[PDB]
RNA sequence: GUAAACGAUGUCGACUUGGAGGUUGUGCGCGUGGCUUCCGGAGCUAACGCGUUAAGUCGACCGCCUGGGGAGUA
RNA sequence: CCCGCAGAAGAAGCACCGGCUAACUCCGUGCCAGCAGCCGCGGUAAUACGGAGGGUGCAAGCGUUAAUCGGAAUUACUGGGCGUAAAGCGCACGCAGGCGGUUUGUUAAGUCAGAUGUGAAAUCCCCGGGCUCAACCUGGGAACUGCAUCUGAUACUGGCAA
RNA sequence: UAGCUAGUAGGUGGGGUAACGGCUCACCUAGGCGACGAUCCCUAGCUGGUCUGAGAGGAUGACCAGCCACACUGGAACUGA
């Protein structure tokens, strides 16, 4: 599995004494072949937070039906305030996406894609929107299956 | 319009052999290829996503001695041309004639080969000339008494000579037979990073 | 008031599928039947039937595959407040070809693929996937 | 907004007058205090421009030579901690001298090469 | 054919002249909605055949007055 | 001629699991209408919450918004 | 344009290095002097000021200012909102306007199809050609999304009739 | 900025122009324009294109080419295809 650290953030809660700082780590993991998951870890230290995130990511992986390291069709993904658009691209396009979407698409095994993040670009929600977009993407076979047709008829 | 500075620092900053030296002795004996240049050299911080994309672009540039304006124009050409942009870009850089004088073995370095600067029997003194398929590249007669070209060929004869070209002895000529595929070139350049950097 | 019976049909299907209804019924019309025929032939609905004479009612049998509803999306395109017509070359692809656009052409209601093969444009009734 | 509504009804340097620089005459030269949280004596000047606008301009770098009736070239650029100071004086243009004894960013302070 | 327009008579008060409204139905350039637009032409009507509300065919002719360069061809429908 | 004139929620129509009440008709304990209150499901929502009286799923038309102030002022 | 002569000879700068943003140290200063696109930096160990050493980026240029579009889905046609963030008129009636249940016939305005005419050349784009290359110049094409006219189609929308 | 218009809108006849025409004049009719924004005010040469933009747009009209307008300011004709 390829692993990527998207974001580390210092968060704080107040107590009687003062402030207690801690760290959050957002990570994605993927096999580079249409399997991808994200993880979010919290700890008092940065490396502990990353380790927790990576462990979470490995167990929460979903399957994406790719085509030649690009998408099957244009997809929209939404989570919270994040709305993402992703489109299939030709070979040699590369990942034309912002960093959070790029990390997801790279480990998933999407080599060629045109993307755009609308609304909030908060990494935590962009990653959820992106994976939401990918996981509800249909291949021609499942479309043919559900409609009760052959793939050439589709 | 030329980088006329210390050459080993480039390979050091890139952290890889860019084939920028003659090869009278080893790269390890010449410089610390492990270490980046300068006072804060043994340090190596995390490099950003931007910083990675930059260093890949600066790698592919600094080998050939192509400055940014001219490199940008190659990207535009590669994007314009049909098919894979990253592959088109490397094909355009490989198609350059000033690679050929060095690559055929007339200069010890590209900097020397550039000081030394015929195609299809016509004189061409332009480093940026795109050599086509089936074109014969060759040397003159008037400067075959230079010891530089003698030494440079002996340096060239220890390298692996290129595998879509046909360098010859004496009259000193070779055909650009076909353009190289990506398979021909080093699986080390991540040219998608350059495509992405200019798409930014 | 009721000013778009076709949008109403599409909504009855959309809401029926979301509620796991076996069938949905509605007031019939010639245009609704024409659309129902396209949905059946493309395998989005299982069957339809019209019952009555003075007040005919159209019943659509909805279809589910692996629990999930087969009509994953269905959207009105041309609408009374904004009619949408396309020439043959500008006919829309729904879901990169995996879905359908229903098109009213001078040779009747048909899919975008059938319109494109017939060399016809027309009014874009709806997108289905 | 509905289509029918749209059919019915569809969807910082003013004294330069869209010029890159303007010439002016210093009508007052003074110091002013920055807003919080800063503390300094910031060198400004009121300037009557050739187009008749009167504006406060900032004098940058270490030490200046401007009086009343000094003729200066201003450019755009606010000074964040002086409210209502929207222009900078160009050092080493016209009367306004180059900054004495500068060695880095010399071209920004009108200082010829040592 | 020869070129003609069709429209509704909106005034017949002038001597030997009528005002004809041509209604056209055009797609809005930006917003895509189809909109009614009207062009009023002053038309020659030698005999004063037409009345307010009649549908008339008209054709373009030479200028006959300051505002008239169209003539009546037929009445399609009387009001 | 204005109010925190408030459900701070425009009007009309269609569609989409339930539960407990109030009030007012009506047919044979069991139905069937109108109006209304509380809880909650999917769904929706930044969240709070809304939830067949929607802030859900749609259509028609209108009104209105476009950083805080300056100012609902000149 | 070519040939010959002499000798590295006559020819490198500009911005930047706190984050955003590629590049870090020492010395001077001590909320001063000053910096600053935004957040901010400076009150005695300042990678943020000033100099130096080192480094990064561009390079016969480099920076700064001005100006336009972009990013800005931040006027949202494509492509946004209005319970509490800005936003539902206090409520209604209603003319203009927008919209319009269902069936048949008819019409062919919208719509759709084809054809014809036009849409200057240049420019853009594609495949070539010419200047040593490039810029530049240039052959043919494509494009000019439009407009008009004629001939058809009639599902949908409109008109008319029942 | 909500009303504007008396050669004003149309007609007949005479005159005038290279030519149609309120172009002009006499008489007759009382029209004509306007919320699909007339009239009034402010700004502006228009286009091919140009810059930007994934596109739809947005901005723009310097150079090159097409059209227009002007020639110290206001007015006028003469000559002449
Ligand atoms: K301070
Ligand atoms: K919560
Ligand atoms: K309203
Ligand atoms: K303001
Ligand atoms: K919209
Ligand atoms: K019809
Ligand atoms: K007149
Ligand atoms: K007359
Ligand atoms: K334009
Ligand atoms: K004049
Ligand atoms: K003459
Ligand atoms: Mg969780
Ligand atoms: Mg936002
Ligand atoms: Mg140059
Ligand atoms: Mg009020
Ligand atoms: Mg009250
Ligand atoms: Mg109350
Ligand atoms: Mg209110
Ligand atoms: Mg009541
Ligand atoms: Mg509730
Ligand atoms: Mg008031
Ligand atoms: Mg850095
Ligand atoms: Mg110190
Ligand atoms: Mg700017
Ligand atoms: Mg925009
Ligand atoms: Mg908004
Ligand atoms: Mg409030
Ligand atoms: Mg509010
Ligand atoms: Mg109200
Ligand atoms: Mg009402
Ligand atoms: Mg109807
Ligand atoms: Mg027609
Ligand atoms: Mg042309
Ligand atoms: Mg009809
Ligand atoms: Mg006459
Ligand atoms: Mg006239
Ligand atoms: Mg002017
Ligand atoms: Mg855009
Ligand atoms: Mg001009
Ligand atoms: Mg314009
Ligand atoms: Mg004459």
């Amino acid at each position: 599995l390829q692993e990527k650290l998207i974001a580390v953030n210092r968060v704080s809660k107040t107590v009687k004494g003062g402030r207690i700082f801690s760290f959050t780590a957002l990570t994605v993991v993927g096999d580079g072949n249409g399997r991808v998951g994200f993880g979010y870890g919290k700890a008092r230290e940065v490396p502990a937070a990353i380790q927790k995130a990576m462990e979470k990511a490995r167990r929460n992986m979903i399957n994406v039906a790719l085509n030649n390291g690009t998408l099957q069709h244009p997809v929209k993904g939404v989570h919270t305030g994040s709305r993402v658009f992703m489109q299939p691209a030709s070979e040699g396009t590369g990942i034309i996406a912002g960093g959070a979407m790029r990390a997801v698409l790279e480990v998933a095994g999407v080599h060629n894609v045109l993307a755009k993040a609308y609304g909030s670009t908060n990494p935590i929600n962009v990653v959820r929107a992106t994976i939401d977009g990918l996981e509800n993407m249909n291949s021609p076979e499942m479309v043919a299956a559900k409609r009760g047709k052959s793939v050439e008829e589709i | 319009a030329r980088y006329l500075g210390p050459k080993l620092k480039l390979s050091r900053r890139e952290g890889t052999d860019l084939f920028l030296k003659s090869g009278v002795r080893a790269i390890d004996t010449k410089c610390k290829i492990e270490q980046a240049p300068g006072q804060h050299g043994a340090r190596k911080p995390r490099l950003s996503d931007y910083g990675v994309q930059l260093r890949e672009k600066q790698k592919v540039r600094r080998i050939y001695g192509v400055l940014e304006r001219q490199f940008r124009n190659y990207y535009k050409e590669a994007a314009r041309l049909k098919g894979n942009t990253g592959e088109n870009l490397l094909a355009l850089l490989e198609g350059r004639l000033d690679n050929v004088v060095y690559r055929m073995g007339f200069g010890a370095t590209r900097a020397e080969a550039r000081q030394l600067v015929m195609v299809n029997g016509r004189v061409v003194n332009i480093a940026s000339y795109q050599v086509s398929p089936n074109d014969v590249v060759s040397i003159r007669e008037k400067a075959k008494k230079q010891s530089r070209v003698k030494a440079a060929l002996e340096l060239a004869e220890q390298r692996e000579k290129p595998t879509w070209l046909e360098v010859d002895a004496g009259k000193m000529e070779g055909t650009f037979k076909r353009k190289p595929e990506r398979s021909d070139l080093s699986a080390d350049i991540n040219e998608h990073l350059i495509v992405e950097l200019y798409s930014k | 008031s009721m000013q778009d019976p076709i949008a109403d049909m599409l909504t009855r299907i959309r809401n029926g599928q979301a509620a796991n209804k076996a069938a949905v019924t509605m007031p019939s019309s010639k245009l609704k039947v024409a659309i129902a025929n396209v949905l059946k032939e493309e395998g989005f609905i299982e069957d339809f039937k019209v019952e009555g004479d003075t007040k005919p009612e159209l019943e659509l049998t909805l279809k589910y595959f692996q629990g999930k509803a087969v009509v994953e999306s269905i959207q009105r395109v041309s609408r009374p407040g904004l009619r949408i017509y396309k020439r043959k070359d500008e006919l829309p692809k729904v879901m990169a070809g995996l879905g359908i656009a229903v098109v009213s052409t001078s040779k009747g209601v048909m899919t975008d693929r059938a319109a494109r093969q017939a060399g016809l444009g027309g009014e874009i009734i709806c997108y289905v996937a | 907004a509905t289509v029918n509504q749209l059919v019915r009804k569809p969807r910082n340097v003013p004294a330069l007058e869209a010029c890159p620089q303007k010439r002016g005459v210093c009508t007052r030269v003074y110091t002013t205090t920055p807003k919080k949280p800063n503390s300094a004596l910031r060198k400004v000047c009121r300037v009557r421009l050739t187009n008749g606008f009167e504006v406060t301009s900032y004098i940058g770098g270490e030490g200046h030579n401007l009086q009343e009736h000094s003729v200066i070239l201003i450019r755009g650029g606010r000074v964040k901690d002086l409210p209502g100071v929207r222009y900078h004086t160009v050092r080493g243009a016209l009367d306004c001298s180059g900054v004495k004894d500068r060695k880095q960013a010399r071209s920004k302070y009108g200082v010829k090469r040592p | 054919k020869i070129r003609t327009l069709q429209g509704r008579v909106v005034s017949d008060k002038m001597e030997k002249s009528i005002v004809v409204a041509i209604e056209r139905f055009v797609k809005h350039p930006i917003y895509g909605k189809f909109i009614k637009r009207t062009t009023k032409l002053h038309v020659h009507d030698e005999n004063n055949e037409c009345g307010i509300g009649d549908v008339v065919e008209i054709r373009e002719c030479r200028p006959l007055s300051k505002t008239k360069s169209w003539t009546l061809v037929r009445v399609v429908e009387k009001a």
